[PDB]
């Protein structure tokens, strides 16, 4: 039930350990353009939120 | 792990056949070349080579 | 010139590139940072089913 674009849900991420490699087996992933940190060098960082 | 595959699976997990062609474009006696008909050699006379 | 051919998962097609990190660019097939060459990819679902 992904929300409509005019009312987009914003899910906050609390404290955890995040590995951005299990994502690739969740969706077809047509486009993965990432405008900040490089997608490949992403498991090696810790985020404020 | 294996790659059992069926048409039922969706986009992104479909097998992409990929071939990379790697060439060492460097100073050496060339082996593979393009389709250009070589001309005669001219000496002691300003030309484009 | 060397033609290295294989077939991989679609989400990993962008991972066959110089200086990338992940399951396939660290453990399966790594491409050098100063790679010069072409990469060609397409689908193969017509028979891989």
């Amino acid at each position: 039930r992904f929300a409509s674009v005019y009312a987009w849900n914003r899910k906050r991420i609390s404290n955890c350990v995040a590995d951005y490699s299990v994502l690739y087996n969740f969706a077809p992933f047509f486009a993965f353009k990432c405008y900040g940190v490089s997608p490949t060098k992403l498991n090696d960082l810790c985020f404020t939120n | 792990q294996s790659y059992g595959f069926r048409p039922t699976y969706g986009v992104g997990h479909q097998p992409y056949r990929v071939v990379v062609l790697s060439f060492e474009l460097l100073h050496a006696p060339a082996t593979v070349c393009g389709p250009k008909k070589s001309t005669n050699l001219v000496k002691n006379k300003c030309v484009n080579f | 010139v060397y033609a290295d051919s294989f077939v991989i998962r679609g989400n990993e097609v962008s991972q066959i590139a110089p200086g990338q990190t992940g399951n396939i660019a660290d453990y399966n097939y790594k491409l050098p940072d100063d790679f010069t060459g072409c990469v060609i990819a397409w689908n193969s679902n017509k028979l891989d089913s």
